[PDB]
């Protein structure tokens, strides 16, 4: 009775990869397969105990312990294209960690992780972080607000948007998320009742002036 | 009772004896219908409302 | 083999079946025919489950709406009565649409009800309406928020994006191993 | 083997079983067919077991609605009457629509009832609203009475955040130990 | 082989047999002749299957539609149970109209309800829509807004293209292969 | 042999068939005398069929029309109630007469409705038609816009040309080979 | 039998220690598992002794007496992240202990938790706690009002807040109470409703609403 | 028993290649033909591995593991014509990779495609990607208009469209998109109607919109 016998038809869709404390982990890759997987271990037709794991719920899980012995530490997501050897993406302008206190780092963050062989720490740059996340937000044509501050940056898209800058912001968002992880950068979809998208200004004297962006909103007679 | 009706324009005279006609009028908007009165303002105004009413 | 419950629904057994295996006690569901079903625990597992029914508010009570208090046989039927059973319509086929999105389970729609504004002479308020949604575990449930609103707020004559409230959650862990048998 | 209570139904014995568990002493549920239920004690528990009945005034009566006082069978129907029974299927919709939240285990609201508005040519009042609640425990119920605000504020015609109140409570402590047969 | 529900009907037993298939659990459809269908399910999965009948919330209700709380065969008919009638056989013309198109596999309307704009000497105002989908995938879903906007931009008297409201989505994976038998 | 689908009809049983021989799985067309027809489909396709059957809301209902709204048998007419049925007998014969055009298959036309228009005292709107249309494959379905919209234009009182709105489409590619036994 | 196989099929949910007292731990991590396992031991079918903790409850309870025992502590919280050595987050810039009395604190809470082996102690900086409340308040685009006092701070969110920032407050307050606790910065969401919705009104340093053409609001500064 | 026996009579439209992982894959031109060879390995009645691809899955495949391992590049698309030898449209005008580091991108890419034998990296020009695109939005007669920054061009297509407009609009970008992919150039279609609709206003720099002969609005300079 093998695992991958017990599991589907289609043994594609899944990947099960060897443990080093005696478990068998499987790698699932959405959360419908998910449960696919945990109602085999569920009904219990198999022998040893084993493990499913996916890339969303072991970022969550490796965050836990990461903020509690690495707190005000940099970095942006992990990576599982290949799960026996994930790649950490570590921000290199906001910290300042040796070597070998990188690679204290990257051997305790091995001995987290059963099935992975050797994390491998990249340092990914911070400008092109804000820079690919404002570039991408000028080609689908949206209003938006920049708000810089130190250690992260926000998008804010207010206004009575119409069904189809709607639909391809969540469409890039959801795309962007996916690539870099909201620990940097954050974006704020909203909707509300003004026809200028955003944007206020106020009249005297000379011209429109640019006001400053705040939190109160001028409701629109139109 | 307020005797401050009297201005320069022939007009502006005229729009405030309107507006003591507008508190019976406001009786009579409320409960006609919305069929006769602009049918009798074609062929508000208070003489369209009465017959209405 | 004590008995809790007796002469309940096909509906209303299998409410009471999934609370109970959430708290690690077992059920079984007896039929008797015409006197309905029944729920039977073990003896070692009667204390607990007295308590969650007694906590849980079980067997739950059929789920009301509107159109009940006004039914159609009636020989006379006021306009307030009409507009109550057409408003008791529009929110349930609102919230049987809002079940074909992606990714919502469950949801639940309530409408404003101003019923003697447009008969009086003073003009109809704005209509409110509020929203409840089960989301799929996994989603970024900060982001359709704003598609709601925006299915919703052409759905009715002149409301507001400030008059539409939407409180939404994901669901809760998944419950899929036996709970066990009591050993003695 | 002393008898108690008899003639109770099955919602009525299920409170009292689950009141006389937590003060250790021990009931049993005897069916008696179309008599209805039946509750017996030992007899060293009998004196307490009186005592308590008369505390929580067992058993407890059937809860009273609204939309009972007037029934809809009547030939003739008054506007007073007709409002009387909307408000009353308003307010079980809702507290209907407030157990399907995270970590709600009871609620239960109350609407203030506007009669005399609809009668004559005066215009209504503002409307309130007031909840109650029951969540479960290791919950932050100080950030949990926002979501009921803003659910609740455009479920009406027009409410400000001071006629809403909401007040509620974590659940108390599990019983789930037997409680002993008396030795002799 | 035990049973979950029983008496339901050629509709609701092919929507709870495809939502189990989904969760690689298997059941069986059984026939009983004038007392409808009955599913059941095996053993191990009895506690995964009452868990997905809660969170579904199965089995379904029947659809609701407008033109019900109006019926036909009644002797009096108001205006506004002539207009209701009218909008909810528009609302499912055109939703049948827009299975047709090239790529969607499903689809609701929703037209705004106007009652109270005939009783009174209120005029009436202008009429809004929204819409759903579920398209095939491999198609650019972004493109076909402005196609279901235009074909409903022009059935009625006066419609905005920002009075419309059109959210859709593509369709879910599709779900091929067998749950397989639960093996100890 | 499992059986997934009986009590159809005759136009039901034909598409059911028609929709599951194009991805590739079989089904065998019983007919019952007068219970209808039945659909049966082989057990290794039974998975499959489920999920098509769930995802296309098979079986189809039967398409509507304004005119059953009004019936002929309601001997009691309301103006309101006859321009109804004159509106829906020539929705009804446009688009049959749209069939026998060179290359259209199928089409669909809505017209938008005013019934108000006799008792109030404004004068009536314009009219507004939609057409949808799907033409053979080969075919210059860009110069072929101009002819319904030419044919459409004075078949009414007076529209525009930016009160018709034509959204027409090519067939798909054609199913001809048979779906295969599942060997085994 | 042990006892991980009175428990569930999934041998993961579920840590069991060894005592020294001569008793069994079973360790959760939430409310349902804890429900879960405390069935067991209630039901009876185990013939030793075993408890059942958990994150929040064991927080509560040695507190209890680390404010009767030893007052004016500051500290933050007590985090159970491997459970055989927890960590202990004292405050640097509000204690007055040197090195002895740390190890003697130490050896007075190894008392209070049998299950455990050793108990680390780190010292937090009390600006960052307040700085990284402050940043993330920052990120969301939060209207806040900053309040500072000895031994506190206080952030203060009001206004007439739409829907979509009572739910990231709530994602922010809740992820932030898991790390640092409710011992130092306290937030207080409350929701006004706006008078300002169709009233016309100066701001600035002379400042007043017109409720109506004849009718001015002086508000108070 | 082979595999193009065992589906339909047409031996035409599925086309099997066999791997170098042992498994053999078939390559389905759209997605009807894809449900339909993902049936037959779905029923069960094949004993050994396949696998059924395609070219948009196979194109977002290798563009997820493309934005791990080699992030910010700027590529086109993979056009998969003969399936043996693909090509790999890189944008000339905006990467830095030399002869020697070109070498070891199609020597990854390789190792993720089985059944391909080399890649074939060309180099395309980046203006007349832009060129054509404008030059066959000038043929159609469409009332665009163009925003350039760097990183991408965008032609916004806004108005009251009539119905041979969309129709054209939708015949044209679907094939652009087919043959240029969505990462350089993206167009906008957005149907509405007049802004200010029935209002007069006074245009550039100084701007109030009139709501009533007796009423001004000072917005945002219209």
């Amino acid at each position: 009775a093998e695992l991958d016998s017990l599991l589907g038809q289609e043994k594609e869709r899944f990947q099960v990869l060897p443990g080093r404390d005696k478990m068998l982990y499987v790698a699932a890759q959405n959360e419908r397969d998910t449960l696919w997987a945990r109602q085999v271990l569920a009904r219990g037709d198999y022998d040893k105990n084993a493990r499913v794991i996916n890339e969303n719920e072991e970022n969550k899980r490796i965050s836990i312990w990461l903020d509690t012995y690495y707190p005000q530490l940099a970095y942006y997501r992990i990576h599982f294209d290949e799960p026996r050897k994930p790649v950490f993406w570590l921000s290199r302008q906001r910290n300042t960690m040796s070597k070998k206190e990188l690679e204290v780092l990257s051997q305790k963050l091995r001995a987290l992780m059963p099935y992975a062989d050797s994390v491998n720490i990249t340092l990914m740059d911070d400008v092109t972080a804000a820079g690919q996340a404002e570039a991408g937000l000028k080609q689908q044509a949206l209003p938006y607000s920049r708000r810089n501050h130190k250690g992260g940056v926000t998008f804010v898209i207010q206004g009575a948007l119409d069904d189809v800058e709607i639909l391809r912001a969540r469409q890039f968002v959801d795309s962007y998320y996916r690539t870099w992880g909201g620990r940097y950068v954050q974006f704020a979809i909203e909707l509300k009742d003004d026809w200028l998208k955003g944007r206020s200004f106020q009249y005297g004297a000379e011209g429109y002036i640019k006001m400053s962006p705040g939190h109160w909103y001028f409701p629109s007679p139109l | 009772e307020d005797e401050d009706v009297t201005f320069n324009d022939i007009s502006s005279l005229s729009k405030h004896v309107d507006e003591g006609l507008d508190g019976y009028r406001d009786y009579l908007i409320k409960y006609s219908d919305r069929e006769l009165v602009q049918f009798f303002e074609n062929a508000p105004s208070i003489f369209a409302l009465l017959p209405a009413y | 083999d004590k008995d809790l419950l007796k002469g309940l629904d096909q509906e209303q057994a299998n409410e009471v079946i999934a609370v109970l295996q959430m708290h690690n006690i077992e059920a079984n569901k007896i039929d008797s025919g015409k006197l309905g079903y029944s729920i039977t625990v073990a003896e070692p597992d009667f204390t607990a489950a007295v308590y969650w029914i007694k906590t849980y508010q079980l067997p739950p009570r059929p789920r009301v709406e509107i159109a009940q208090m006004f039914p159609a046989d009636s020989l006379v039927s006021s306009p307030r009565a009409e507009k109550a059973r057409l408003y008791s319509a529009i929110e349930q086929r609102l919230e049987q649409s809002l079940q074909t999105m992606e990714g919502v389970l469950s949801a639940r729609v309530h409408i404003s009800y101003d019923i003697d504004a447009g008969e009086n002479g003073r003009p109809p308020k704005p209509v409110h309406l509020s929203a409840l949604a089960v989301y799929e575990r996994g989603s970024p449930l900060a982001h359709q928020i704003s598609d709601i609103k925006r299915f919703l707020k052409n759905s009715f004559a002149d409301v507001d994006y400030d008059n539409i409230s939407v409180v939404l959650s994901e669901r809760s862990d998944a419950q899929l191993q036996a709970p066990g048998t009591p050993v003695k």
